[PDB]
């Protein structure tokens, strides 16, 4: 029975877990204590809250997540937060010292101390689950822990569970704004493991949610919590088919099959619609055609790239709320009758439509006004590789003069892994070019 | 406190003889006051003559 | 769990360290008695980075105070917050160095170093996981520029992995109070470059310059100079003690500011330094601080960054804001003053935000930058030192300690090599 | 279970 | 001295005035009224939860930071920001669309072997 | 049930015994009159190990105070706890020995040993089940170094099975107040090694160093030294006196402490010694107690243990506490200082626990060590003795008392053989 396990690693992973688990608990009715006000007894939906929560002997519901950080305070704030008794104590795992923005430190020196502890914890959650669907793993490329420890942990999980699918959600370094100067090295070195040990990954850059939140939602002063809320809503849109019934329910394996044409091409881009504030939502009627047209606007992409500069390979629509398949068909005909939207010649039919019933909810302290229908789009296209190209340019300008190499070398890795990963990314960009041909 | 703060204000290296005597004067008071507070905490009832 | 040991050498560093221990006591809520009278319990969560615990809720500092003269010891012993320190940590000699580096480093050095290792050890095993060492001294004294270079030499052999940071005070040629100052400094800079992860250069003349013009105070004493240094040290570690949106530590920056192991001299800055009458015509906003540390007049040392290229830049913000505009102001200043940044490193600026603001002002930021302007500071010392050494003036004092003349040439050669490779990186 | 002090001691 | 008196240094012991004169609220005492009691009247017992008697509250013993954030009208801790106003009322939860396991709740039972004997009291009257 | 008989010899032994009886009377709540005014029931449960019952609810110390000079008895009787001792327990001659071991041991000792044996036999047949004898003297005296060893010989003949321990004050080479001190030392050490189950060596120079630096007292009188020795002597037997989590006694420590009968010399140590300045800045814990008892400066003897190898170590803890910090801390202090412990004995550390703290304090610890460094002081006594003896100096005072010339030779041979086997046990392969 459908169950998914969270492996949130890094400060980004922990904060995303904060947002997401708040969203799940208010989606299902969980109080912060761990007792819903009405479980089973009066009606009661057993299948509703066992994709994420598990029942205990005292009738409390435990999240199916693992919070891992090599620094204490980011998880200590959760241990002292309002969900202290909601979370499991041994689930929250901390370290005394961190990688300090070093992939090498997070991969070879400090990760091996607690890798056994996190893998035994994950084995316990896998014991708890009966039919496991996949692991949602949240991290960033820039942070040393969130790169090195994430890479080592998922390369352990690959041999631990050969078939059990892994969904990698990660923060992509932004083209212009940056919070570190050693992040290109860590991203380049992470990309090898993210290529060889992933089935589907959702690298996102902060600048896109910044500009979208400013333009559509009218908040002049955005913070990280709004981005985390949007990411959590995207994940809830993904998992709505597992949580709640629909006319065309879509399992994770369904879009895994219908999003990946070739094994090396598993880097889709996700988008959500609609994102409007209440004051403007007063005036504008919302329908399927308008929201699905909002999906295809390049200004609403969560990754800084123009799909008009590339070609769509596959597209997965996840409609949610009060939507009707006739309107989906009308919208898809309207979309297909556009010259600006391009598709590869080996995909005349490039759409995976799924439909749910329950509308998305709104989170207290949130930003989005309530909208009775919503949609998520997962587009596999070739316009993403230019971000890898500019990251390669930044890495090359770093690596010509051997800057910051001494930190990694004194840690103790071998230097040609840098050039090896550069070659691998050049090959990946070449493969994307071949598909673009 | 003022005796001990004076004891605390005291020089760490004490080479001179008039230093060496003024250390003791506080300790004579220090032992006395500690003795008095010790015995009054022994019981709450004070039957005295 | 994450601890810092705060060494204390020389008359300058002792008064600077005394001021620092007062300031952070006024951030965590410690009376001169030593009890926690704090209001927020957030003030008492991470106090064990700087303080050790004692019976009855007593907090003792993790500071080892050393000086070759017991007289300056009594001064801090008579200070306002002089009562918190442990007298066992008070280790001192009997005869001073007379501002002679070789006397400190060699002659009067061997006897008292052994005592200070034991306490430095004793604090080290007290903490379960020690992040690294903190030491304050002046590069113009006999102990701190002397002994102090000897202490860091031994502890790097004994704790190699641990980070050592030094708030070393750098002499100015414009206002000089020592004439053998080039001799002791040139024999000190060689010690820092071979063993130091990060160094901060601080000049008293620019600290006077800020008080004269940025603050316009009528009589800046040495107490005002020390607090301005002290607030920077609290601005370094504010993200370690208190949580913030983008947490960081001393190692988060340490890897981020060092492109090559030779370059570890930085430009500390404090953002909210405004004159007294300016507060009336003011409206506290984030870009105001952004304009405030990116002028060279706010710099606390004696070199203009407009004469060099900024290699790496950090601005650690302390207080509650949001990150969107501070990235814009990061991006705005990077595109505007592109010439003064290096081309081979895009995104030269690393930012961190801690939520807890300082007492007395909502908004505070600490700027730590590595620029090519620091090469104008070593060159000016060699201009003086070679004038001394060409005539062999003031040599019999150092030669009286038994050391050779070869040490002078290598120290100049190392600093000449340092500024040569520092010039090729421009 | 009572403290007893002399008058001279109390004075 | 008066000349050695500083030019801008005005820092008292870290106590604030009224709640208006604070970034925070809820002013209270130190908790200790005599340092003689502090130094001398130490505790004979050892608490097993703490590994060091000096580290009295290392595991958040008797500290109510969450309670203080809910007391104060604004979340100072920025992670306390993300969940504060859940107590305010939100759109009633929609429940009718969620899976329920009819197969397990009807087909699968526990025991009681009904077919063999039917001598029960007050039954099979539909 | 398990009684101890306190033998008290010489001026030094008399003073330290007076201090020790004062301290244990403080612990058991005994006034200078003789009545019990303590509060807790456990303060009077095993009082009969040092105290004999007397009518009117009185308790008399079970000690025998012997000296050839009547002068020190007047001071003892004039002390604060002076009238607590029974007058019949005082055995004094009319003239002393004048620091002459031969006069103490042979000529003038013979008349008084009969009286000492009479009172000791009465005292021994008082108690039903006697654990043994605990003696206090100095090897540099005339009586304690002299007739005390003769009493040890007679008692070891009389009661072979009982445990006897000597808290012996050993002279220092740096600070010396007698010239025939090496003569008395070499003529005594032979007796102690011939019949002694355990010796605790205390040195006044080391005690003075403790007074100088650890406690920082400006005017350290001999009362300070006697108080410290009294604290050590109490801490030895606190476990026997009071219940604990892991009880022990004199035989518990001695059987565990003596691998071979020739090695019974031990250095003592007391943990909680801090200056009044140091009391303010301290977290009183078993970690700091272990650090303080394992630093070699706190040692009560005149030998640095870092030049030898610790054969065996025992720690008796006083006060309420949890064993795990002790077991892990003895384990890690075994692990770091691996060079200073011998390899042919695993788990060189033996631990005992008593719940009742010392009065006025909450935690305390007493350390008893057998280490290789103690042979240094013996070899220095030999270096002094041979240098004085080679010129045949100061021997007429002894030779007038009727002994031969070969007793010095055999005592020197015995102590040379002892330090030889001590060094060969130092240099041993597993
Ligand atoms: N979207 C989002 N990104 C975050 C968040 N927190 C951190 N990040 C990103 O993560 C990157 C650094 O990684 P962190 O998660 O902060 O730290 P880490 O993963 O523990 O790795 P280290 O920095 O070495 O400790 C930064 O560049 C941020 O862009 C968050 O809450 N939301
Ligand atoms: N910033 C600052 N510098 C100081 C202070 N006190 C002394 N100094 C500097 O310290 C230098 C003298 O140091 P010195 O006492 O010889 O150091 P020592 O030999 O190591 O003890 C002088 O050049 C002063 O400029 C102070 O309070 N603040
Ligand atoms: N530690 C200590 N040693 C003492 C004390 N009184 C005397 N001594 C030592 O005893 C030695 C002299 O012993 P002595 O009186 O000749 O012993 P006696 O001949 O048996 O009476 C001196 O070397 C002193 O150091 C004391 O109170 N404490
Ligand atoms: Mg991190």
């Amino acid at each position: 029975m459908r169950e998914c396990i969270s492996i949130h690693v890094g400060q980004a992973g922990v904060q995303i877990g904060n947002a997401c688990w708040e969203l799940y608990c208010l989606e299902h009715g969980i109080q912060p204590d761990g007792q819903m006000p009405s479980d089973k007894t009066i009606g009661g939906g057993d299948d509703s809250f066992n994709t994420f929560f598990s029942e205990t002997g005292a009738g409390k519901h435990v999240p199916r997540a693992v919070f891992v950080d090599l620094e204490p305070t980011v998880v200590d704030e959760v241990r002292t937060g309002t969900y202290r008794q909601l979370f499991h104590p041994e689930q929250l795992i901390t370290g005394k010292e961190d990688a300090a923005n070093n992939y090498a430190r997070g991969h070879y020196t400090i990760g091996k101390e607690i890798v056994d502890l996190v893998l035994d914890r994950i084995r316990k959650l896998a014991d708890l689950c009966t039919g496991l669907q996949g692991f949602l793993i949240f991290h960033s490329f820039g942070g040393g822990t969130g790169s090195g420890f994430a890479s080592l942990l998922m390369e352990r999980l690959s041999v631990d569970y050969g078939k059990k699918s892994k969904l990698e959600f990660a923060i992509y370094p932004a083209p212009q704004v940056s919070t570190a100067v050693v992040e290109p090295y860590n991203s380049i070195l992470t990309t090898h493991t993210t290529l060889e040990h992933s089935d589907c990954a959702f690298m996102v850059d902060n600048e896109a949610i910044y500009d979208i939140c400013r333009r559509n939602l009218d908040i002049e002063r955005p913070t990280y919590t709004n981005l985390n809320r949007l990411i959590g809503q995207i994940v809830s849109s993904i998992t709505a088919s597992l949580r709640f019934d629909g006319a065309l329910n879509v399992d994770l394996t369904e879009f895994q099959t219908n999003l990946v044409p070739y094994p090396r091409i598993h880097f889709p881009l996700a988008t959500y619609a609609p994102v409007i504030s209440a004051e403007k939502a007063y005036h504008e009627q919302l329908s399927v055609a308008e929201i699905t047209n909002a999906c295809f606007e390049p200004a609403n992409q969560m990754v800084k790239c123009d799909p008009r500069h590339g070609k769509y390979m596959a597209c997965c629509m996840l409609y949610r709320g009060d939507v009707v398949p006739k309107d989906v068909n009308a919208a898809i005909a309207t979309i297909k009758t556009k010259r600006t939207i391009q598709f590869v010649d080996w995909c005349p039919t490039g759409f995976k439509v799924g439909i749910n019933y329950q509308p998305p909810t709104v989170v207290p302290g949130g930003d989005l006004a309530k909208v009775q229908r919503a949609v998520c789009m997962l587009s596999n296209t070739t316009a993403i590789a230019e971000a890898w190209a500019r990251l390669d340019h930044k890495f090359d300008l770093m690596y010509a003069k051997r800057a910051f190499v001494h930190w990694y070398v004194g840690e103790g890795m071998e230097e040609g892994e840098f050039s090896e990963a550069r070659e691998d990314l050049a090959a990946l960009e070449k493969d994307y070019e071949e598909v673009g041909v | 406190e003022e005796v001990h703060k004076e004891f605390q204000s005291l020089s760490v290296f004490i080479d001179s003889v008039p230093k060496k005597i003024r250390k003791q004067k506080l300790e004579k008071e220090m032992k006395q006051l500690e003795h008095d507070i010790s015995v009054i905490e022994k019981h709450k009832i004070i039957y005295i003559a | 769990m994450r601890e810092i040991v705060h060494l204390q050498a020389g008359q300058c560093g002792n008064q600077i360290g005394a001021k620092f221990w007062e300031v952070i006591s006024d951030e965590h809520g410690i009376d001169p008695t030593g009890t926690y009278h704090g209001d927020s319990d957030l003030q008492l969560e991470r106090i064990n980075v700087y303080y050790n615990e004692a019976t009855g809720g007593k907090y003792v500092p993790r500071a080892v105070l050393v000086d070759l003269e017991p007289g300056t010891m009594d001064s801090v012993r008579s200070g306002p917050f002089g009562q918190i320190f442990r007298p066992d940590n008070f280790v001192f000699g009997q005869s001073g160095a007379g501002n002679n580096w070789a006397k400190g480093h060699y002659t009067e050095g061997a006897e008292l170093v052994d005592s200070v290792l034991d306490v430095v050890r004793k604090e080290a095993e007290s903490c379960d996981c020690l992040q690294g060492f903190q030491l304050t001294h002046s590069l113009g004294g006999g102990t701190g520029s002397g002994m102090g270079t000897l202490l860091i030499s031994k502890i790097r052999e004994e704790y190699p992995d641990r980070i050592m940071n030094t708030f070393s005070v750098v002499p100015s040629p414009k206002v000089s109070d020592t004439v053998v100052e080039p001799y002791n400094a040139t024999l000190s800079v060689h010690q820092l470059v071979e063993n130091t992860d990060e160094t901060y250069c601080i000049d008293n003349e620019a600290l006077y310059d800020i008080c004269f013009r940025t603050l316009k105070l009528t009589t800046p004493t040495y107490g005002d100079l020390n607090h301005l240094v002290s607030a920077t040290m609290s601005g370094v570690t504010t993200c370690l003690r208190f949580p913030g949106q983008l947490n960081a530590d001393l190692r988060k920056l340490a890897v981020n500011m060092v492109p090559f192991p030779r370059l570890h001299f930085f430009m500390p800055g404090f953002a909210p330094l405004t004159s007294r009458g300016s507060q009336q015509y003011r409206a506290l906003t984030v870009p105001e601080l952004t304009q405030q540390m990116f002028d060279a007049k706010n710099m606390m040392a004696a070199c203009d960054p407009r004469h060099g290229r900024y290699l790496t830049v950090a601005a650690v913000f302390r207080g509650r804001m949001s990150m969107k505009e501070v990235d814009e102001q990061m991006l705005n200043v990077q595109n505007k003053n592109s010439s003064y940044f290096v081309e081979w490193i895009p995104n030269n600026v690393k930012t961190a935000v801690c939520d807890i603001p300082p007492r007395g002002l909502k908004m505070s930021a600490t700027f730590i930058g590595n620029s090519t302007a620091i090469q104008e500071l070593f060159k000016r010392i060699s201009e003086q030192f070679t004038a001394m050494f060409r005539r062999k003036a003031f040599l019999h004092w150092y030669t009286g300690e038994g050391m050779d003349e070869m040490e002078f040439t290598e120290a100049e050669s190392n600093m000449n090599d340092l500024v040569s490779e520092y010039q090729q990186y421009q | 279970q009572i403290t007893i002090i002399p008058h001279a001691e109390w004075e | 001295p008066i000349s050695a008196l500083p030019a801008f240094s005005y820092i008292p012991p870290r106590h604030q005035g009224p709640k208006e004169r604070s970034y925070f609220s809820r002013e209270g005492q130190t908790g200790i009224v005599s340092l003689y009691d502090c130094v001398f009247k130490r505790r004979l017992d050892y608490n097993q939860k703490l590994h060091r008697d000096d580290r009295e509250h290392a595991k958040n013993l008797g500290l109510h930071i969450n309670e203080e954030e809910q007391e104060r009208t604004v979340p100072v801790l920025m992670s306390s920001v993300y969940g504060k106003r859940i107590n305010q009322p939100i759109e009633p939860l929609n429940r009718d669309y969620g899976h329920v396991s009819h197969v397990k709740t009807d087909f699968y039972r526990k025991n009681e072997i009904p077919s063999i004997k039917g001598p029960g009291f007050g039954h099979i009257n539909p």
